Order: structure tokens, then C-alpha cells, then sequence
């Protein structure tokens, strides 16, 4: 969790809080319309350069910013394939309820497992000095959950094995 | 310094404007409505709304001399408002002939004409023809390349500083016959036909704002790289004498206002305004006017207790929510003068996404 | 956000109001009184029954009778009439538009709660309702999490010790002595003074007397001894008729029955001792927290000077090491309703309702399935 | 059918990156030779236990461009090695004794080094990033967000 | 919804038992469709042998007969009069079927009217099909005659044949079983390789109702 | 690698930290507790299971179960939960980036070792791990190389004589009497004076009583005779309930169970006779040195005056011609940890790990043929 992820976590925090200087901006190709500019990528003069934060080859933090919208996709550790399946299913459930989260994408960008997307409106109404707090909190708690759920798998396997075998 | 919170708007306000007598002020909100407020003793109260537009209202500016209000919105149309003798206001559409959403509007210091920024590659300048009672727009499309993010007039009433979103600062002559007389020779130039490239200067990001000095012989612009550059022109087709650039360690700046002939106040995503003291030799950040790192046996009311249980239930903390130190809670919109003779300003107002309209008393 | 009716059908009053209100906006006695005279007079549309404040005002010729007896409903038709009055003539809201939140005393008969939910669903066609417990809502209103809540209303007195979150169901002590029994004892002891009160109207009158001319003495034997020099104890009360009453030791003798239930002939410990017994019934660790968190509740506990006597008695009973703190909020009269309103406007609560479809498919046992 | 086959890409040529940032006046051979001259000095300074001076010398000139990929990779490798060959306790003095533009180059290149962790050591880059953000401020990261793509 | 209506009707009469299963069985052996409500009420008032008493035996209430009443014809009428159930819908079923057929392309209206297939377990009410066919036939005759007197010429008209069959209760299952036996059915299924290749959104493009994109 | 993890997963207490440090970063009771009530409250963050210090603090409404019984783990689910707690909640370091060191009592079933190694390698994916015996760790901590080690803890007491750099596995004596049995005996013999302790919370309270009051006498008969004139031997303790209890001859009686195991009805030699037999089972030429080096380790050996009495008994048993010396450092409570850290911070120890690449190529049986 922490006491363990200081430099990576603080680098992500600083980069995210620096990249969240959004602004209301309409569409330069369609009139009377405004769209998240990071997702469309049609006007390159307002798209800041993509930025990547990493701690190890299996952990990355792609930070793509724009004038109004910021997309922030991360990779979390999957040491063994058990954690691979657990991470995939858990993060699918996480993104399946993006309606009540307001900063999630229903489908992550390829080569990743989750992609946040903070449009202007979220910074407009929701005070954003704890969106990053939620970000880092999730980035550590997710590994916590994966470990706990694999423990629960082992426990249930033990219980069912005992229940089956005792009734000879 | 000292600041007083005038009002707490329920919704974000990207703009504000006070009348000449500083009696009532107009402000914009997130939706197509435009809000009016008037004093109620020691506070302010709602006055009326304008629903003439259709899409999000972008900018609003108040003419102090003639007491008129113009409004340019995302719906690619501009409305001009003048109060009737009884007290109500009369709407008036202006055909901007734009192809994309407008972004920023300003009245000339003589209030005869107003220029409109736009994302349709162009800038529209409109005046009034008394012979036809019409507003006609002219497009400035020769040197422009990207979206207009800011506008700034000149005391000579002819030069117009345009802050474009192509990492280049633009100055153009908006002089038009039948409205303005011939202007005097200027350090910026003398021969000033309509739509001439007065000057072009670079930057390290989108030019959020531009501003001429009160003396009218300088330009100050801020990119998105949290750098404010002060330009000192020398002669037409002649590089400036000195291009002073001050680089800060905070979030990018948004709008620039000239405190006096040698002072600039500017605020941005840092939730605070700054001050620049200097001269032709150089400039430097002087002071954080927002107090900096201020970090600012009894019965419990029913509402507080209910809030504690709601936080406990929806949460796992039930603790104070933000307690943010800065007076503002989100990005600031703009800085405009409040009182004082030109070159002598001690009070200036500001608005932000939090809706706070915080007056600043130097 | 999702306003819900909060009806606390207490044994003496029916406090009602919407969820989230600071105080209930509908308080009136739970009385249904029919006329008891021939009424040769014709006209004026004389009704056949009066409920609430109208009954209290016309009590001169009305046979008032409470529809609830020690927390247990005994006059289901009268209680349906009272509920109809509360929904329509006092709150002026359709029952089928907002959910309701009811309360009932612990250890109550199960048929009471079953019939309560059955009536409120079949008859008033309410969307959903919940049956909470008075002590839990009092804990809500006190803004705490632990402590043993002493609740003493008009009907029954009960203690439900609650640690952090968890409530011990084996340490709930319920004592039937309550405000109605105190009023009856006051009626009995006013006879020895000379004044006679018999009928129901005189019962309401003596309840009004006890409302403002009674208190709990900090010490009992010394107070009775000093009542011999009757100087600062007695003070007159103006009876409705006009003749003046003058009560001396009766002022503090009738509330003493709470601490000495043997006065009305009950082989039960007083409230001060049953609180200690309920505390001792719990685990050895949570007792220290329960000692310092004593949440007084109920309308009976509004006697001026009850908290001091209770604290003194509990301090005497308990070991002398740790401190005994008693909590007597100035608004503890409506504490149950305050807690109910606080609980109703909680996001997690909407999943704890009893939806109309669920009741229709489950029968009347869904209240036992879900509420408790 | 006719819904696909977009035409907006050709009728109006959108602004391309060279229209935003100034073009590189230097030639490819010139910058390649300059970097090939600067790198061995940095390696020698690392060898003689003077990594601070080596990093300062290597920081004086910084290459860029879309046609200098290979030489930029060699420069980045040398920079990463030089920075990883620096004792941690002496970092604050180095950071405080720099100009804003030099610190901007430092943070830009360490952040690009963070982008390829399959060949580099991420721990030292993260530690340097933490210390520079703590000392200089957030404006360095702002400049990173508003720097040239080829940098 | 009509089961909830039947339960409410048992509720208002204060029957000894009002369990939902009792309402379901009351439909199972009691309810039938009627031509019109006022005439049926008059017939029920006049005719006294239409007053049945269903034996409940809920859990322990032996011989607690439930005296059924007007529900037997008031319940099925919701289909041909949907105002009773709620205000969310107000168009009677025959009128809605008429609108569905009229909105269809002109050439297939004869085929739509000629063959009408009932399905589901809630269409097993007696005289349901007869009443539906009568109402639809009356409405189509009204429209055709209106056109005729507008123009002044006779026509052969269109017939309506509401069809009920021996597999009304589980027509969906029987059709699925008959369809699955076709060899071409296997090719139409979503193979597991397709799912693992194209992702979990392989079946999201809704196909039968409406055109995608 | 900078530092290596190390965890002393003892039966009663668990000690964790980094190699080379001289202070346990994390010590919490090896307790996993589950709630045993309803929770009528709303919210409160209902947590399914509390482990460690949280369980110790909230034992009022929890039932506690020790995963390790007599040194053998019996609840692998709880053991995994405790290891997860150590890794994430208190030390909060990623297991995959730190080699770990574990400790297991001698003569335990091979199933325990194999399962622990497999769990650490697969469920936590540690880079490398090692298993070491308590006696070797005690010798490493004390700085010695020769001397029989008495390791008395919460779960099991064992003796492992070790000559200079060599251990005699055939002379290892293991006794299943330990702190848990002493606590149970104290609970049993506190009943004779009236006080009764039943629930697990009472068990923890009795453990605290043994912590603060129990001590070992010098001569049992003389101490009992002195206690007969019960004047200046009794003490007092304060339960969290506030009640004061008095302790008497059972203050020192229950520590004597170590020297007289017949008190708890088990036929075995005391902790001095077992040491004497263990020394005599060794070679004759090394007894003259093992006598001079008696090492006391573990939490149980913290009783006042235990060392003096043990020295007296060993001197009585052994011939007088050769002196007997017993040593017990004041920090012997964490001697096992100190030795583990010293071993883990050794350059010559770097090649004695068991890497994952080594483990997956040989199966979980590799620990038997490498660790010991
Ligand atoms: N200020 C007071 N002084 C004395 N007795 C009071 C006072 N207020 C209320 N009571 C008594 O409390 C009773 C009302 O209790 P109540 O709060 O209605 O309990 P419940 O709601 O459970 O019926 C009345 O019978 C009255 O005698
Ligand atoms: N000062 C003390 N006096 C008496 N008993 C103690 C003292 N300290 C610890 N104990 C007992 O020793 C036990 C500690 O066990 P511990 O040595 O941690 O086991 P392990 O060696 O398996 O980790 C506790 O259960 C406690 O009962
Ligand atoms: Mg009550
Ligand atoms: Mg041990």
C-alpha cells in the first residue's frame, strides 16, 4: 500500500494535479457543440503531449490531457495468472457501473485495464482536490483487494474439499 | 490585502460586469440564462434573467458610459441590451455571421464598437449605423490561425490585442472609417489600415489573456505554461526592445489586469491573484495577495447531527469535507477594475467556477 | 430527497411529521371519545366520535378511552380511526404517496406488529413502512453509537443496551410501570388529601396537574422529613372549575414510584436498579462504556430533577472507580421522533423498506422477516 | 456506403505540429556531432567520481527533432546512467543551484526516461522527480505538459 | 398486474384469506372474459348462480371458503380496458393492435389481419380471443365503411381470424425447440472463439427492433 | 535488494519487521475474531472480521479464535488473514518485492512447514523465503555458539542443545505445556475464590492478570506455608468492569505448573527435569559446557525469579563438581526476532535462500531438504 509506494504514488499525484487545469471549450469543427477533446483528437493545437508514469515494467500511468478533458489509464500488477483473472473480472465490474462514478470509462484503452476520463464538468461542479485522493486510494486498495480475494479463493477451496471428503 | 465575498452564486460564473455607478452587476452561469443582481442592504439579491439565447452563454460585458450590456454565447449570436425608460431592457440581435461558437467580447473604450472573438478562425467587429439602425460585422482573418481565447482594446481605440490559441500573441488594428477618426502615430505604428498585422509574439502555450499597459505602449500576455511575458514595442517591423518573461511555480494563469503603469495583477488555476512589480529592466513576482498558506460545551443542532449521520452512512470518515485554505474553491475566471482613476486602481473584482465574486482591496 | 412520513404512535401522544423536519409538526393525544348523553339537541352536525384535540376540548361530555394499553394495541378499530385522522385531518397527505416509519416497544407481542403492518398495507395502501425500536431511535437522536438507552413513555419503560453498532438482545429489560400508572397513583393519593377525581375527564385534569406540579426529589427520606414544615414545598394549582388545589408531599411522592415500584404493589426493581441490572447482564468489557453513556428518553423523564437522582443512585450501586455520566438533552421529549426522522433520510435506508409488492407476495410475516 | 469514406481530411488541411512550434534551424549532422562530442565527456566525468559536473555539462545542450531518434536515444541512455550514478544526499543542493530552464530540461528528460522502464531503473527517476517537484514546484510539470512533442 | 387487481378486490371485500396464491388459483378456475361491464353487472345482479365460494385451505384454515364475486369478469377486462390497472397506459388492446397493423407497410396488412397468433399463459382466458376478434373486426369494418361512404363504392373487405392452438401456454418454448432442430441453427450461434476474439460486447447490437447506427 | 522481511509468527504473539533493525515495527496478538450479534445500527462500516489489535480492542462484542494451537497452525484461513494483515495493514510493503524469513518450532509436523512454504510462494508470491528454528535464532541473538536453549512461549516449550556450530537433533526435547495452558490453569484456580471467567474476553483478562501479577517462588512448600499466614502476600487487580479482585497463593501456584506438570493432570517432567534429561542425552564431553550455558528465551520466561529457581533445581540435579550458570537477557522476549534479523543480515546467508525459480522446479518438498 503506502510505506511502499511513496515515489510512484507521489509522482502520479503531482502529474494528475498539474494536468487538471481544464477549461470550457467548444468544438472547432462542429458548431454549437462541445466534446471531450482528448477522446476525439481532431484539433492537435489544444492537445498537450501524452505523459507516462511508471514504477516497474508492469505498472504504467498514461496521462493524456487536453483543453477540457483528461484521460488517465493505469496498469496494475498481475504477478501470477490468478491475479490476472481476478484483476480482469474485478476491473470489469468496476467499469460496469461507471454511471454512478462520473470519472470512469465503460471500456479501457487497449493494453490497459482501466481508463478514467475527467471531463470539464466534473471539475466544474465536483470539487477536484479529492478526485486525485480517490485515484491514489484506489491504486493501492486494488492490489489489497486482489490479495484478499485470492485468500478467499484458497479458503473456500479448503472448505469445499473438507466438506466433500469428510462424508465418506 | 483584504478581500470581501460579495455573493455566493449557486452555479459557476465565467464572467461578471458592473455598471458605471457600481450599483448592479450582471453575471453569466453554466446554462443559457444570464443573471442580474442588485444590492439588498449589505448584500445582493436577484434582479432578473435573460433567456434570449439558446446555448451556453460564454461572455458578457457592460458598457459603463452608455450603460449597455452585450452578450455573446455558444449559439453563434450576439445580443445587445439597453434599458428602457420604464426600467426594463430591450434585446437586440447582432448578426455576427460566425461559423462556430463565440468565446469572448469586449467594448471599445469609446463604446462605439465591440469586437467578438470566435472559434470560427475569425474575429467579428461590430459598430452601429444610425442611418439603418443596424449592426454589421467585419471578419479579421488574415494573420489568425487558431481559436481566440481573449481580447484587449487599446486607449487609442484602434489597436486590438487578440490572444489566440496557437501559442502566438496577436495585435491588430481595428480602425474603421465612418466611426473612428484617424489615430495618432504610435510606437506600435502609424499607418493603420483595417486588418493589418501590427505585431506577432510567441509563447509557451495557449495565450489565455492579453493586456495593454495603462500608458498604452506595452503588451502583457500569459501562456498555458504559467509564464507571463511583458512586451515592450520599439517600432513597426522592428523587434521589441525587451521581451521580459517571468516564469512561476504555480498553475497556469488565466486573466491579466494592469494595476497601474508598472504593475500587473493576474490570476489563474492557482485560485489566487498575483502582482508583478518592475520596469523595462525586468519583472518578478512580488506577493501572494491571497494570504498564501493561511490554512484558515455546546449543543449540536439537528441539521449538524443529521449531516454527521449522513456522512457516516454514505462514508467511512464523517469528517470535515474540504476546509480549503484559499478563498476561492475552483479556477478563477477574470479580473476587472472596480474603482479608481485610470492607472490608479485599489479595488478589483473577480469570479470563479465556485461562483464566488470576491472583491480584492489592494 | 424521498420524503417519508414519520408516525410515532406513542401510548399517550401521536407525534407525526415528514422525514427530515427539525421537529414533528403533528402532536396530539391518542384519545377517542364518544359522547355519553342522550343529546336531545338537534342540528350542528354532532359527530359520533371525536379524536385528538377535538376530543380533549369536548372531554366535558365525552367518554375518553385510550386505544393502547401499555404499548399493546387493544382497540384496533379505534387505532385505525386515529391513523386515518393523522394521515388526513392533521398532516393532509395521501398515505399512498409517502412511506411511513413506525415504532414499537421491545418484547412486544408479535401479533401486534403483524396486525400493524397488515392494516397499514391493506387499508391505507402505503408504499412501504418500517417498524423500528424506540431505544434505537433515541440513540440516533442522541448522536452517539454506544450506551444503554432508558426509554420511559406513557405506556411502558424499557432499556436496550447498545454497544458500538451491536445491540445485545438478552439484556433488554422491560418494566410496565410508566406515566399512566404514575397518573393513577396520583389520582389515588389525591383522595387522601380530600379532592376526588373519578372519570376520564378528571384523569386528564390530574395528568395536567402532574404535567407542571411534580418533580423527583434528590433525596426521599430527608424531603419527606422536611415536608413536615410545609413552607416551600406546596403551591396551589387552579383547577378548571375555579377552586384551587393545594398539594404538598404529593408533588414528589407520585414520581417516587418509579424508583420504588412497591408503592403501587409491584415486586419489581426501580428504574435506577434495573438500569444497573441491564448493564451487568452485558459483557464485562462494554460495561465501562455503558456507564458513561446513559441516554434518558421518553416523556416521563421530563420531571425536573430526575437526572440528578438517577445519577446518584447509579453511582451508589456501581463500583466507585469509573464515572457515571447521564445524558438529559433538553429536547428529549421528542427524541424518538428525532431519531426516526434522522434515520428515514439516509441513503442506505431505502433498501431496508418493506415494498408493497414484497408484502403482497410474502404475506404479513415479512415484517418479522425484515424489520427485526 | 457513402457515410464512410470521409473527405474532411483533405479539403481542409488541419494544422500540423510544425505550424505550432518553431522549426529546428540546426541540421541533423550538426546536432548528431554535438551529441557525440558531449556524451563521452559525461561518461568520463562519471568515471572520475564527479557525476554532478558531468550532469551539468550534459545539461548545457539538449537535442530534439523527429529525424534524430537514434542519437536522442543514446543521449537519453547517457543521461539516465549519469543521473543514476549520483549520490542521493547531494540532490537538494544541485536542484537549488540551477536555473528554471535547466530544471525544465532535467524534469522533461527524467519523465521521458520514466516512459521506458523495461530498460531503465525507475526508482532513481521517481526519487529525483519527487525531490525536484518538492523543491522547485509544480511549474516544472506545467512546462512538461506544454513542451514540444519531439523533446 | 391483474393478479394484484384481483388481490385488491379480495382485499376490499374483507375475505378471510387474501393470499396471492389464492388470487392465482381464483384466476386458474374462476375468471372469464365478458362482452361489456355494465351488462355483465346487470346479469350478475339478476343471475344468482354466478356467486361461487372457492375453498381456500391456506395453511390451517380448513373449509374457509372464499366468496368470489364481480372479480370473475372485472379482472380479464383490464386487457380490453387498460385504464383500470394504471394511468401509465390508456389504449385498449384491440385499438393498439389496430395501430400496430396500420403502421405496417400497406402490402402486408392483409397477412397481418388474416393470421393472429396468441401466446403466453395469460391468453388462456375463456372468450378472450372471441372478444378480441370481435373488437378488431368492428373497428376495421368501421374504417372500411367510412372510406366507402366517403368514396361511394363497395369492396370485398378484409377478414380477421384470431388463431388459438394446442400449445398456447408454452408456444415460445415449443417454437424454440422446433427451431433449434434445424441444421442451420448451429451456424447462427455465437461461438466461443468469436467472444474471446471480439470481446464481451459481441452481442450488444440490437437487431430485431430498430436499425443500428 | 535493500532489506529483507522477517516475521515471527508465534502462537500467541507475532513479531514482524525488517532485517537488521533492533525494534519490532509491528507486534499484535495473533487473534482473529468474528462478531456474535445483530447490529441494528445503520452504517458503522460493518467489517466481517477484525484481526490483531482491532480485535483486541473490540473484544467486547467479538469471539476470538487463535489460529495457531500448540505451535501447529489449525486455521489456515486465519493464518492467511494474519499474514495479509502483517503484509498490508501494518508493515504495508508489497510481498512480491521482499524476501521473507519465517520461524517454526522444532518437531512440528512436516505438513505445517510444507503448507506454509507453499502459501508464501504461491498466494503471496514472495521472491524468496526461509524457515528457521527458534533455538538457533536464540543463539544467534545471544552471540553465543554453544549452549542448550530453553524456549518457552505461548504455544510450546522446547529444548535444543547446540554445541559449537553443531546441533544434536536426537537430544531435542519438546514439551506441550506453555503460556496458554498456564492461563487456562489460572482461570481454573481463580474459580475457587469466587471469580469466574468464561468467555474469550475473560480469557484475555486472565492473561493480563498473569502478565501483571504472576511470579515464580523459590521453595514451593515454604511459600505455601508463608501464604497460610496470608498477611503480606496478597495483591489486588482492577478489572475493566471496575470491580477489584484479590489474588493469593494462586498468584505463584500457576507458574509452578511448569516445574510440576501434574498440576494440570499431565504425566511429564518439569521444565528443569526435561532440560537435565536433554543435556544428559548428549555426549559426555559437551555436558561440561552445556551446563555453563543455559539460555532462557521466549515470553513465558519473563516471570520474576524463574531463572533463580531453575538454576537452583538444575544445580541440585547436576553433580556439584561442575558449576551451573543460567543466562537471560532483559530483552529475551524478542530474542527469537533478534537472532532471525542477525541471520537474515549476513552475507554468507545470501546463498541459503530458496528462490521462486528454485521452488517451482522441485515442488514444496524442497523446504525439507534445504531449510532443515
Ligand atoms: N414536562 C413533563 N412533566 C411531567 N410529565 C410529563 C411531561 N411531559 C410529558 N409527561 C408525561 O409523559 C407522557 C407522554 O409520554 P410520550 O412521550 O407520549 O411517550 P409515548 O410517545 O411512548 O407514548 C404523558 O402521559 C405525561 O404524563
Ligand atoms: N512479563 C510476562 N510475564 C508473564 N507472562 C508473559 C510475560 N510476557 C509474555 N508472557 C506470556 O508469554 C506469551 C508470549 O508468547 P510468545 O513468546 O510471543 O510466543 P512465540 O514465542 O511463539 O512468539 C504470552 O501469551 C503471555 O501469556
Ligand atoms: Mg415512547
Ligand atoms: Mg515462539
Amino acid at each position: 500500500m503506502s510505506n511502499t509506494l511513496r515515489p510512484y504514488l507521489n509522482a502520479v499525484r503531482s502529474t494528475l494535479t498539474a494536468s487538471l487545469a481544464l477549461e470550457e471549450f467548444s468544438s472547432e469543427i462542429v458548431e454549437r457543440q462541445s466534446q471531450p477533446e482528448v477522446e476525439v483528437g481532431r484539433s492537435p493545437e489544444i492537445l498537450l503531449k501524452p505523459l507516462v508514469v511508471s514504477r516497474n515494467e508492469q505498472e504504467q500511468c498514461l496521462i493524456e490531457s487536453s483543453v477540457n478533458s483528461v484521460r488517465f489509464s493505469i496498469r496494475i500488477k498481475q504477478v501470477d495468472e490468478i491475479e490476472r483473472i481476478l484483476v480482469r473480472k474485478f476491473m470489469q465490474f468496476l467499469m460496469g457501473r461507471a454511471e454512478s462514478f462520473f470519472i470512469l470509462r465503460r471500456k479501457p484503452v487497449q493494453g490497459y485495464d482501466i481508463s478514467f476520463l475527467i471531463t470539464n464538468y466534473h471539475t466544474e461542479e465536483m470539487l477536484k482536490h479529492k478526485l486525485v485522493d480517490f485515484i491514489i486510494e484506489f491504486m493501492e486498495e486494488v492490489d489489497a483487494e486482489i490479495s484478499e480475494m485470492k485468500l478467499f479463493l484458497n479458503g473456500r477451496a479448503r472448505l469445499v474439499a473438507e466438506t466433500y471428503l469428510s462424508c465418506f | 490585502a483584504t478581500s470581501q465575498v460579495l455573493h455566493i452564486l449557486p452555479k459557476p460564473s465565467y464572467e461578471h460586469a458592473f455598471n458605471s455607478q457600481r450599483t448592479e452587476f450582471v453575471t453569466t452561469t453554466a446554462t443559457n440564462q444570464v443573471e442580474l443582481y442588485e444590492q439588498d442592504g449589505n448584500g445582493w439579491k436577484h434582479a432578473r434573467t435573460f433567456s434570449d439565447h439558446d446555448k451556453i452563454v460564454t461572455c458578457v460585458d457592460w458598457a459603463p458610459k452608455s450603460n449597455r450590456i452585450v452578450t455573446c454565447s455558444q449559439d453563434r449570436n450576439a445580443y445587445v441590451y439597453e434599458k428602457r425608460p420604464d426600467g426594463t431592457w430591450k434585446q437586440t440581435l447582432v448578426l455576427l455571421r460566425l461559423n462556430r461558437a463565440a468565446t469572448f467580447v469586449r467594448w471599445s473604450p469609446n463604446e462605439d464598437k465591440f469586437a467578438v472573438g470566435s472559434g470560427a478562425r475569425v474575429i467579428s467587429v461590430c459598430y452601429f449605423e444610425q442611418e439603418n439602425d443596424w449592426w454589421v460585422s467585419k471578419h479579421l482573418k488574415r494573420p489568425l490561425r487558431s481559436t481566440i481565447l481573449s481580447l484587449d482594446w487599446h486607449p487609442n481605440n484602434v489597436l486590438l490585442a487578440a490572444g489566440c490559441a496557437d501559442r502566438k500573441a496577436y495585435v491588430l488594428s481595428a480602425y474603421v472609417r465612418d466611426v473612428d477618426a484617424k489615430p495618432e502615430a504610435s510606437v506600435w505604428g502609424s499607418r493603420l489600415p483595417f486588418n493589418t498585422v501590427c505585431a506577432e509574439y510567441p509563447s509557451g502555450g495557449w495565450v489565455h489573456a492579453v493586456g495593454f499597459s495603462p500608458s498604452g505602449n506595452a503588451l502583457a500576455y500569459a501562456g498555458h505554461d504559467s509564464s507571463v511575458t511583458i512586451a515592450y514595442p520599439s517600432a513597426p517591423e522592428q523587434p521589441p526592445r525587451a521581451l521580459i518573461t517571468v516564469k512561476l511555480s504555480q498553475l497556469p494563469l488565466r486573466s491579466l489586469l494592469w494595476a497601474n503603469e508598472s504593475a500587473i495583477v493576474a490570476a489563474g488555476y492557482n485560485y489566487s491573484p498575483i502582482l508583478l512589480q518592475g520596469n523595462e529592466s525586468g519583472w518578478a513576482h512580488t506577493r501572494d495577495l491571497d494570504a498564501g498558506t493561511s490554512k484558515t460545551e455546546g449543543p449540536v443542532s439537528f441539521t449538524a447531527l443529521r449531516s454527521t449521520f449522513r456522512n457516516m452512512d454514505l462514508k467511512g470518515s464523517s469528517q470535515s469535507i474540504s476546509s480549503l485554505p484559499t478563498v476561492h474553491q475552483n479556477m478563477i475566471a477574470t479580473l476587472r477594475p472596480y474603482a479608481g482613476t485610470p492607472g490608479n486602481i485599489t479595488a478589483f473584482t473577480s469570479s470563479g467556477t465556485d461562483g464566488r465574486v470576491v472583491l480584492w482591496t489592494l | 430527497e424521498t420524503t417519508a412520513l414519520v408516525c410515532d404512535n406513542g401510548s399517550g401522544l401521536v407525534k407525526a411529521g415528514f422525514a427530515g423536519d427539525d421537529a414533528p409538526r403533528a402532536v396530539f393525544p391518542s384519545i377517542v371519545g364518544r359522547p355519553r348523553h342522550q343529546g336531545v339537541m338537534v342540528g350542528m352536525g354532532q359527530k359520533d366520535s371525536y379524536v385528538g384535540d377535538e376530543a380533549q376540548s369536548k372531554r366535558g361530555i365525552l367518554t375518553l378511552k385510550y386505544p393502547i394499553e401499555h404499548g399493546i394495541i387493544t382497540n384496533w378499530d379505534d387505532m385505525e380511526k386515529i391513523w386515518h385522522h393523522t394521515f388526513y385531518n392533521e398532516l393532509r397527505v395521501a398515505p399512498e404517496e409517502h412511506p411511513t416509519l413506525l415504532t414499537e416497544a421491545p418484547l412486544n407481542p408479535k401479533a401486534n406488529r403483524e396486525k400493524m403492518t397488515q392494516i397499514m398495507f391493506e387499508t391505507f395502501n402505503v408504499p412501504a413502512m418500517y417498524v423500528a425500536i424506540q431505544a434505537v431511535l433515541s440513540l440516533y437522536a442522541s448522536g452517539r453509537t454506544t450506551g444503554i438507552v432508558l426509554d420511559s413513555g406513557d405506556g411502558v419503560t424499557h432499556n436496550v443496551p447498545i454497544y458500538e453498532g451491536y445491540a445485545l438482545p438478552h439484556a433488554i429489560m422491560r418494566l410496565d410501570l410508566a406515566g399512566r400508572d404514575l397518573t393513577d397513583y396520583l389520582m389515588k393519593i389525591l383522595t387522601e388529601r380530600g379532592y376526588s377525581f373519578v372519570t376520564t375527564a378528571e384523569r386528564e385534569i390530574v395528568r395536567d396537574i402532574k404535567e407542571k406540579l411534580c418533580y423527583v426529589a434528590l433525596d426521599f427520606e430527608n424531603e419527606m422529613a422536611t415536608a413536615a414544615s410545609s413552607s416551600s414545598l406546596e403551591k396551589s394549582y387552579e383547577l378548571p372549575d375555579g377552586q384551587v388545589i393545594t398539594i404538598g408531599n404529593e408533588r414528589f411522592r407520585c414520581p417516587e414510584t418509579l424508583f420504588q415500584p412497591s408503592f403501587i404493589g409491584m415486586e419489581s426493581a426501580g428504574i435506577h436498579e434495573t438500569t444497573y441490572n441491564s448493564i451487568m447482564k452485558c459483557d464485562i468489557d462494554i460495561r465501562k462504556d455503558l456507564y458513561a453513556n446513559n441516554v434518558m428518553s421518553g416523556g416521563t423523564t421530563m420531571y425536573p430533577g430526575i437526572a440528578d437522582r438517577m445519577q446518584k443512585e447509579i453511582t451508589a450501586l456501581a463500583p466507585s472507580t469509573m464515572k457515571i455520566k447521564i445524558i438529559a438533552p433538553p429536547e428529549r421529549k421528542y427524541s424518538v421522533w428525532i431519531g426516526g426522522s434522522i434515520l428515514a433520510s439516509l441513503s442506505t435506508f431505502q433498501q431496508m423498506w418493506i415494498t408493497k409488492q414484497e408484502y403482497d407476495e410474502a404475506g404479513p410475516s415479512i415484517v418479522h422477516r425484515k424489520c427485526f | 456506403t457513402f457515410r464512410t469514406l470521409d473527405v474532411d481530411s483533405i479539403t481542409e488541411p488541419v494544422l500540423t505540429e510544425q505550424d505550432i512550434f518553431p522549426i529546428r534551424n540546426e541540421t541533423a549532422e550538426q546536432v548528431q556531432a554535438a551529441v557525440s562530442q558531449l556524451i563521452p565527456q559525461a561518461r568520463s566525468a562519471i568515471q572520475t567520481g564527479n557525476a554532478l559536473q558531468g550532469l551539468k555539462t550534459l545539461l548545457s545542450y539538449v537535442p530534439y527533432g523527429n529525424d534524430v531518434q537514434e542519437v536522442r536515444t543514446q543521449y537519453l541512455n547517457a543521461f539516465v546512467d549519469v543521473l543514476s550514478n549520483i549520490r542521493a544526499a547531494d540532490i537538494p543542493a544541485f536542484v537549488k543551484e540551477c536555473s528554471t530552464e535547466e530544471i525544465d530540461n532535467i524534469v522533461n528528460f527524467i519523465y521521458r526516461g520514466l516512459a521506458n522502464p523495461q530498460a531503465y531503473n525507475s526508482s532513481v527517476l521517481l526519487n529525483w522527480h519527487e525531490k525536484v517537484v518538492e523543491i522547485s514546484g509544480i511549474g516544472c510539470i506545467v512546462r512538461v505538459l506544454n513542451s514540444r512533442p519531439d523533446l | 398486474d391483474v393478479t394484484y387487481f384481483v388481490q385488491s378486490l379480495l382485499r376490499d371485500r374483507n375475505e378471510p384469506d387474501s393470499s396471492l396464491k389464492t388470487a392465482e388459483r381464483i384466476k386458474e378456475e374462476c375468471c372469464y372474459v365478458c362482452p361489456d361491464i355494465v351488462k355483465e353487472f346487470s346479469r350478475f345482479d339478476r343471475e344468482p348462480d354466478r356467486y361461487l365460494k372457492y375453498a381456500s385451505e391456506s395453511i390451517t384454515g380448513h373449509s374457509t371458503t372464499i366468496d368470489v364475486g364481480f372479480e370473475r369478469f372485472l379482472a380479464p377486462e383490464i386487457f380490453f380496458n387498460p385504464e383500470i390497472a394504471s394511468s401509465d397506459f390508456l389504449t385498449p388492446l384491440p385499438e393498439l393492435v389496430d395501430n400496430v397493423v396500420q403502421s405496417s407497410p400497406i402490402d402486408v396488412r392483409k397477412g397481418l389481419y388474416k393470421n393472429i397468433v396468441l401466446s403466453g399463459g395469460s391468453t388462456l382466458f375463456k372468450n378472450f380471443g372471441n372478444r378480441l376478434q370481435r373488437d378488431l373486426k368492428r373497428i376495421v369494418d368501421e374504417r372500411i365503411h367510412r372510406s366507402e361512404m366517403l368514396s361511394g363504392a363497395k369492396s370485398g373487405g378484409v377478414d380477421v381470424n384470431v388463431i388459438s392452438h394446442k400449445r398456447q401456454r408454452n408456444a415460445v418454448w415449443f417454437g424454440g425447440s422446433l427451431l433449434a432442430q434445424t441444421p442451420e441453427f448451429g451456424s447462427y450461434c455465437h461461438t466461443k472463439a468469436d467472444y474471446e476474439e471480439y470481446g464481451a460486447s459481441i452481442a450488444r447490437r440490437y437487431q430485431i427492433f430498430g436499425n443500428s447506427l
